């Protein structure tokens, strides 16, 4: 059967290929467990400050039709759309959380300015006593002055510093407990690919505290990770506290070897580097863990990647970032939830397979009209089909973006490239609109209109290969249904050839990490977790308030 | 406008023209400067070797990046000279226009010199990199015939992760001035050049060094509007004495203090050269200490600064080691306030930028070497024009104690600006022009 | 003009709803007063508020534009822009979003038309405005049960239909008669009460829903079936792109 | 000249000036008209002396709603304009013979300064006009007035605003059409970011004289950025004749055959037909009842397209006399001809794609805002190449008065002074007669 069938029954009564139910009868908010607890809530917070607040007789009445529970995508989870609101559910906040507060940074110009300027020696035994110095000086703590005031520790424990490198000798070298190690975390083929990728290279994954990323923002990260890792070259090197060569480390920290997910923005959306606007599809698809877990289902890969980027890039970006209020979390849920995408994108995967074989599929316009064709018409007569399915994702927004982004991956899994998967996905959305008369919002397909001429384009402001374009490159800076599912055509046919990653090795392997407070090898099967209210997320003032 | 006139001198220390109005050096009239500028602003690097990596590895759009299953095998480099012709072609306006295209190394790199007629009906300076980069992307796929699903790695190759990034991310074209965006204010393009980039094209010449550091940073004060009205004589005046030895007094005060003088015997003897020159006078005395007053304070300062370029120069020169100049512009400025009663170059200004800039190229909290930093700077923007050109004359002088000299940041620049006659000697250029325009003052 | 490609009845549809030429049938008759009720923009009988003075009270700029191009009698009067908004459902309504775009600027001066997956919307003139209303209401652009004037809360388009065979409306402005088997709207367009309802007919028959609907559906016509329509849709898709890269 | 196309040239009446002119006669490259206009928009600020000596007599400044209680200066500004702006013109100018101009407004109110092309030969972009103006200002009030060294930060103040605390000159009592460099969405593009208030008020609400300074200007940015340069060249330059010139008087007679009745769908009928005419399209092959299009020369079908565009604008948004259903027009213009004649729209959906988050843009609670609001610079309507913007100018300049953010809200200060003038006034004037004298140069 479909796999969004099992979804579709726990949400109506009626079968799913039902064309008639009934409304208006059910209660309204009444029917739902989490409107009435909101309606309860918005009364004692009212009473209680003075100003009223959440009513559900403002405006028109929730509920005249079913208030869906959601199925999230390769669980057994169900919960309110509700409690897949970023505000509502602590694992969303901590992945953001996880990537802010995260740079990387290199340390071979650091111990050549040691060796080469300072005339000292770098070995395994020095780096692991700069790495225990550290990590102490990370989270806030003092090494060189006296009377020194420091963060409380058990506010602070989510920061730390980690290094990786491909030299296995070098790897061995150092204590453990430092150490992301790629064979451990890779499997065979991936972690050689990787470790060539990065060779004799020494690199740094420093996460600062989500208590200061929260206090602050993201250009705090690499500032802050800048000061400690120069007070602890200061520390383990022997260096006068403040001397002509301290500044090459701080330039090499904050710019020759540093490695920010995300790059500032322009003025019109003024914002600091590491925020999600300046993180590039290909970096998100690198985050995102699955592609080590999940290898052999280039499918969940990619998926895991879209909801990674759905939620991020819809929900907190456009929906707070540069919007607020209710904002859009059902334009994010559509795209990992019901497991509707991946009916769709497995169904594609599967026609690519029985006519091309993955990544055999001549990487032209021809495979693109083939593919991103039949993928689009089997999307939407899915809709046409099950009324029960085209009640459940009611925005054609919604439709538009499920229905593309398995075209789009699915003609990349064919080529094996994504920039004709990127094709596909504009060709899916003016089929879609052809054939139902209607696509999204009044300006969802700004971009899918300029996508065909831009798609191949090689001008200063539109030429770009895919992975490295992001909600940054021009088409892309307004709109939801666009930017998680880009990440997934980015991913898409890396995970067809077995790519260790998409677009950075670096950032693969800086999120391969055990330590980091959210799972990033289930990403949906956190996101459940969150909504669940199971997600214990740091950076929390418990510890300093009362009782 | 002003009745100043000035000895012209040149890096060897040699007269060249005598009594050369002010305003024949002013950036406003001087035919020399504006081609310095101008050619500033059109001037491209084009890294063909390292386009051709990129696409041979597919390593695009920043640092560690690479796209596995888009490399392109392409002999760009074999071809230079037909890709440089065919880009020629695009950039130009006419074939008799200004437009330069000439390969070095090779083949592996190209200088372009995109022509002045772009720039007259343009509002700023990024139609160099810009019209430069689509030539030499639409050059190199036509001469492969790369395909429409291929092209766009050419792209990323030459231009990096624009326009996601805001910057060229990634790119393999180079421009002295940075884009638009980052400048500190308004008019600080010609502020925004990192000092290495000075020193690369002037390959360490000290005084060609100090001259185009001068120049670019008090051009940059024009546009800035701060060398206007009640403040043109003193830019102009710290323009001649600092950056263009005027009556070689830079080049006598190293002169009389190379072999073992310091900061404080050059102090000594520009107060005496001041004295001398009328510039000041004994106003009152204290005990055992008299106070100096000046009736030209833009006068002064141009002195001061004179005495502030030889004292880097003895310094710094004798340590053969940029960083002691923060020092200098310090104490310098320090010493001689109360050596006299007068206030330092900038009126404090140049100190100030001084205590910051030594913090910053000492501690853990930013800046850097001496050689990264410029006139856009948060660090080093502060002096208007008296601080940058003497850390250019620094570099210069240094002997490889640096991590992040011209070579680490700016290579692409030392190959190919330092190739344009202009940049590598611009006092030479501009003395000549200044005496040839000398009585159309 | 051919408008649009294809030889399905939808492919038809989409060209009539376009050609000037084509004469919409009129399957209702609507008072004027009842369609101020229905735009709900003023009172029937109330003045017209102005947003500027009449063009004639003002001097226009000479501008051999502002001479050539006649100004709809709205504008020469200064009347607000106000606007008509319907909800299409995807079950077979005869008009559908970019349909009656595409139909509106083939058809109408003056119109600011927006298309959205659950609402269609045209601005203009207020008095120019009622007679479209006017228009839109009375002829095959609208059907009483699978289509829906909406200025908000125009959830439907997508729901299943109700046991009458009527569209989701979260405010229930029109209202199926179960015992007389037509449709009244109770309220107006923006939801509030209305004096009297206004008569809008019987819903169309589900085989002439079909003959007059512009939507292609696998339990209809098929889109994948009108293959000379996807072919010009795929043809405008590789043109875009050929020109976006211009160096073959 | 590296093209063979040539093109008639048209006055905004509707009649043939020169015939048969080379079409690089009008690219900015080449055109002096269009370099004087571009180099006049680099040079040009309005100063207002009533606003600076208001703010200094309420110390009401550095932002809205700012005051510093106890600054307050009673200076008679205005009373002593005559001699301030003569103080000034002698800082801003470069020699006595060169072109610099100050002129007073509005009996001493206001203040037309355009600074000389000598300080931009020498400057990296366009700062210098605010800037040197600016100063010499602050600078010849303070020395009209004796202004004390404790009080004349407020003069300062009072004329370039919160700067530099603020990145903007932000609550300055001056005004250019360019907007300061560090706000351009990318590299090249300040002439783009214009406002389309900011062109309607210098070209007084004239329809085609706002669709020519539009054009020019976004048409002038794509070859600062680099688009207009090697294989797209040709498509600018024609977009540039065809939209905001009105070369051949296509888009004059297009607005002429549908003013009386016309519609978007009526203009699109006409202008497939004159293509047809021209032989600039084809049948290329027929399906059932239904001609399929096609054409050797993009590039020109792109320009017949861009005219027909901007007719229907100035049929549809004339005939409401309302901008706002320009998004529209720009939107299904582009729709309907694309299956009308099974080839692609302007600018290859370009234009489309502008118009879809156009329309969302300035309908919706996210953002935008009116017509006039947006520029090539915004990041709604950036995307098109040139070939938006320009008829969202025609739109605004036809409003009759249905916009809250009308140009006379957002732009008064331009309406005074850029639009004296001539060349901003009427911009088709200068670049036709400059084109006409340099056709045989080409
Ligand atoms: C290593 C530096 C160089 C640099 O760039 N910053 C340092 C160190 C840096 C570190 C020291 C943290 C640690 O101990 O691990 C921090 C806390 C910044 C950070 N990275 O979080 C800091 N100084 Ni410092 N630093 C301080 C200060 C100072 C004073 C201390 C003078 C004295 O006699 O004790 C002097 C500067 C001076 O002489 O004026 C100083 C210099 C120095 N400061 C010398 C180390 C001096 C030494 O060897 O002891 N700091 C202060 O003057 C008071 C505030 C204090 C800051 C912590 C706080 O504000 O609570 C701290 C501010
Ligand atoms: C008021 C607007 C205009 C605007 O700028 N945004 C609105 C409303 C805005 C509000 C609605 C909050 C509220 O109800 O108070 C929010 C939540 C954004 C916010 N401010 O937080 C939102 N829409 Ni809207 N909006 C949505 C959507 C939609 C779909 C709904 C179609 C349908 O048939 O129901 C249509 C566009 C279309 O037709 O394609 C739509 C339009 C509209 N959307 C129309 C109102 C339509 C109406 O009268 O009911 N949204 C969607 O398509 C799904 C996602 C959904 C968003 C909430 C979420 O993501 O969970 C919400 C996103
Ligand atoms: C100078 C500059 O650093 P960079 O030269 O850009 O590395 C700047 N830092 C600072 O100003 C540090 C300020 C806080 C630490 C010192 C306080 S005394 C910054 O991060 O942008
Ligand atoms: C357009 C622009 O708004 P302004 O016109 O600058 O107010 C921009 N907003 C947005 O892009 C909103 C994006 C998120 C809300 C709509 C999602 S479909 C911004 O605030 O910088
Ligand atoms: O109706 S609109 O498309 O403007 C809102 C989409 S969230
Ligand atoms: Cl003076
Ligand atoms: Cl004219
Ligand atoms: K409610
Ligand atoms: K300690
Ligand atoms: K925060
Ligand atoms: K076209
Ligand atoms: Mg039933
Ligand atoms: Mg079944
Ligand atoms: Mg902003
Ligand atoms: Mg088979
Ligand atoms: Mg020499
Ligand atoms: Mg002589
Ligand atoms: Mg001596
Ligand atoms: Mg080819
Ligand atoms: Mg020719
Ligand atoms: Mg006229
Ligand atoms: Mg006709
Ligand atoms: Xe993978
Ligand atoms: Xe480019
Ligand atoms: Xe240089
Ligand atoms: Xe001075
Ligand atoms: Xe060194
Ligand atoms: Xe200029
Ligand atoms: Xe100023
Ligand atoms: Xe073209
Ligand atoms: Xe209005």
């Amino acid at each position: 059967d479909k796999l969004f069938i099992n979804a579709l029954k726990k949400k109506f009564e009626e079968s799913p290929e039902e064309k008639k139910t009934t409304f208006y009868t059910l209660g309204g908010w009444k029917q739902s467990e989490r409107k009435t607890e909101f309606v309860n809530a918005g009364k004692e917070v009212a009473a209680k400050r003075g100003i009223p607040q959440y009513n559900p007789d403002i405006g028109t009445p929730l509920g005249q039709r079913v208030l869906m529970p959601y199925q999230v995508s390769t669980t057994d989870t169900y919960v309110e759309g509700d409690d897949l609101h970023f505000v509502n559910n602590a694992a969303m906040q901590q992945m953001w959380d996880d990537i802010r507060r995260t740079v990387i940074v290199g340390l071979n110009h650091a111990h050549a300015v040691i060796e080469k300027r300072l005339g000292k020696e770098v070995t395994p035994e020095t780096i692991t006593h700069y790495l225990e110095t550290v990590n102490h000086a990370m989270p806030g703590a003092a090494v060189v002055q006296e009377h020194m005031v420091e963060t409380h520790p058990a506010l602070v424990a989510d920061s730390y510093v980690k290094v990786f490198t491909g030299n296995d000798e070098i790897a061995d070298e150092i204590d453990p407990a430092f150490v992301i190690d790629i064979n451990k975390q890779f499997p065979e083929d991936q972690a050689e690919t990787l470790k060539a990728e990065v060779g004799d290279g020494i690199w740094q994954v420093v996460r600062i505290p989500t208590i200061v990323s929260r206090t602050c923002d993201g250009a705090t990260t690499s500032r802050w990770s800048a000061m400690q890792i120069g007070m602890s070259m200061i520390s383990a090197y022997k260096q006068a506290a403040g001397e002509a060569a301290t500044g090459d480390f701080a330039y090499a920290a904050k710019h020759a070897e540093v490695i920010h997910m995300g790059t500032y923005l322009p003025v019109r959306r003024a914002r600091g580097e590491n925020e999600p606007g300046g993180v590039p599809f290909g970096y998100l698809a690198d985050i995102c863990q699955s592609s080590r877990v999940n290898y052999e289902d280039p499918v969940r890969v990619s998926l895991d990647v879209v909801a990674t980027g759905a939620m991020l890039y819809d929900q907190i970006w456009l929906g707070s970032y540069m919007s607020g209020g209710v904002g859009f979390t059902q334009y994010a849920t559509a795209a990992y939830t019901d497991n509707i995408l991946d009916d769709f994108t497995y169904f594609g995967k599967e026609y690519v397979e029985d006519k091309y074989g993955l990544c055999e599929a001549p990487n032209n316009m021809d495979t693109v009209l083939d593919v991103a064709t039949e993928v689009t018409f089997y999307g939407l007569e899915q809709y046409e089909e099950y009324p029960a399915l085209l009640e459940d994702q009611f925005g054609g927004s919604q439709r538009a973006a499920v229905v593309a982004a398995a075209a789009g991956c699915s003609t990349a899994f064919a080529t094996g490239n994504a920039q004709t998967g990127l094709s596909g996905w504009y060709l899916s959305m003016y089929l879609h609109k052809e054939q139902h008369s209607r696509l999204g919002f009044y300006g969802y397909d700004l971009q899918d209109q300029c996508g065909a001429s831009n798609v191949f384009s090689i001008r200063g402001d539109e030429g770009l290969p895919l992975e490295l374009r992001g909600p940054n490159y021009p088409n892309y800076a307004m709109n939801v249904g666009h930017q998680g599912e880009y990440a997934g055509i980015s991913q898409a046919p890396h995970a067809a050839r077995g790519d260790a990653f998409v677009f950075n090795p670096l950032v693969k392997i800086a999120f391969a990490d055990d330590n980091l407070v959210f799972d990033f090898t289930n990403v949906r099967g956190e996101f459940a977790k969150g909504a669940l209210r199971e997600f214990e997320p740091a950076g929390e003032r418990a510890l300093i308030t009362p009782a | 406008k002003f009745e100043d006139k000035v000895d012209l001198y040149d890096d060897r220390g040699n007269l060249v023209e005598e009594q050369v109005p002010l305003e024949a050096l002013s950036p406003l009239r001087n035919p020399a400067i504006k081609s310095i500028v101008q050619g500033i602003k059109r001037t491209v690097a084009v890294n063909l070797e390292g386009i051709e990596n990129a696409l041979k590895t597919a390593k695009v759009g920043g640092p560690a990046c690479k796209i596995m299953g888009r490399e392109l095998d392409l002999d760009i480099v074999g071809n230079a000279e037909s890709i440089a012709a065919a880009a020629k072609e695009m950039i130009q306006v006419t074939e008799d226009d200004d437009t330069n295209v000439e390969l070095l190394g090779g083949g592996k790199r190209a200088l372009v010199q995109v022509p002045s007629a772009r720039f007259d009906v343009a509002a700023e300076y990024s139609a160099a990199p810009l019209v430069t980069a689509t030539a030499f992307v639409q050059a190199i796929i036509n001469e492969f015939d790369v395909s429409m699903y291929d092209a766009n790695m050419v792209k990323a190759a030459v231009l990096g992760r624009y326009p996601q990034s805001v910057e060229y991310m990634g790119a393999n074209i180079a421009t002295m001035l940075d884009i638009p965006q980052k400048l500190e204010g308004p008019g600080y393009a010609l502020r925004n050049i990192m000092v290495n980039h000075v020193v690369a094209a002037t390959l360490k010449n000290t005084l060609q060094a100090a001259a185009l550091s001068t120049i670019l940073e008090q051009t940059a004060m024009f546009e800035m509007g701060d060398a206007v009205g009640a403040f043109e004589r003193m830019h102009l005046l710290g323009l001649a004495y600092q950056g263009m030895n005027a009556d070689n007094l830079v080049f006598d005060l190293v002169k009389a203090n190379g072999k073992e003088g310091t900061v404080g015997s050059v102090i000594a003897d520009l107060v005496e050269r001041a004295l001398e020159d009328g510039v000041i006078k004994v106003e009152k005395e204290l005990t055992d200490y008299k106070v100096y007053g000046t009736d030209d304070l833009a006068m002064w300062n141009a002195y001061a600064a004179a005495g502030l370029m030889a004292a880097t120069m003895v310094n710094q020169g004798a340590a053969r080691a940029a960083q002691g100049v923060s020092s200098t512009l310090l104490y310098y400025n320090d010493l001689i306030e109360f050596e006299t009663g007068l206030p330092s170059v900038d009126f404090g200004k140049v100190e100030g930028t001084a205590v910051g800039f030594s913090f910053f190229s000492h501690s853990i909290y930013g800046g850097g070497g001496p050689g990264i930093f410029n006139g856009n700077h948060i660090v080093t923007r502060h002096s208007k024009g008296f601080a940058i050109p003497c850390v250019a004359a620094a570099m210069a002088l240094d002997a490889g104690t640096q991590m992040f000299s011209p070579e680490a940041t700016s290579g692409l620049i030392k190959e190919v600006f330092s190739q344009v006659d202009e940049f590598r000697e611009p006092l030479k250029y501009v003395v000549e022009a200044a005496a040839e325009i000398k009585n159309e003052i | 003009a051919q408008y649009y490609p294809g030889t399905t009845k939808v492919a038809q549809n989409r060209r009539n709803f376009c050609n000037p030429e084509y004469e919409l049938e009129k399957l209702r008759e609507i008072s004027d007063e009842d369609v101020v009720k229905i735009l709900g923009h003023r009172a029937p009988g109330e003045e017209y508020p102005s947003v500027h003075p009449p063009l004639e009270e003002m001097d226009e700029p000479e501008d051999a534009i502002r001479e050539m191009v006649e100004p709809i009698d709205g504008a020469k009067a200064g009347d607000r822009v106000r606007y008509i908004q319907f909800t299409d459902s995807m079950y077979f309504a005869p008009a559908q979003p970019y349909v009656r775009s595409r139909a509106y600027l083939c058809r109408y001066r003056g119109a600011d038309a927006g298309t959205l997956s659950g609402r269609q919307i045209i601005e203009t003139r207020e008095r120019d405005l009622e007679k479209i209303s006017k228009e839109l209401l009375e002829t095959e652009f609208f059907d009483p049960a699978r289509s829906g004037v909406r200025g908000k809360s125009v959830h439907g388009h997508s729901l299943r239909l109700d046991e009458d065979g009527m569209m989701f409306d979260m405010l229930r402005r029109q209202i199926y008669n179960k015992d007389t088997g037509r449709v009244e709207m109770v309220k107006n367009q923006i939801g509030d009460e209305l004096d009297e309802p206004v008569d809008l007919g019987e819903p169309l028959d589900e085989e002439t829903l079909m003959e007059k609907t512009t939507i292609y559906r696998v339990d209809g016509e098929a889109y994948r079936d009108d293959v000379e329509a996807v072919e010009i849709m795929q043809r405008i898709h590789v043109l875009r792109s050929q020109g976006g890269f211009n160096l073959e």
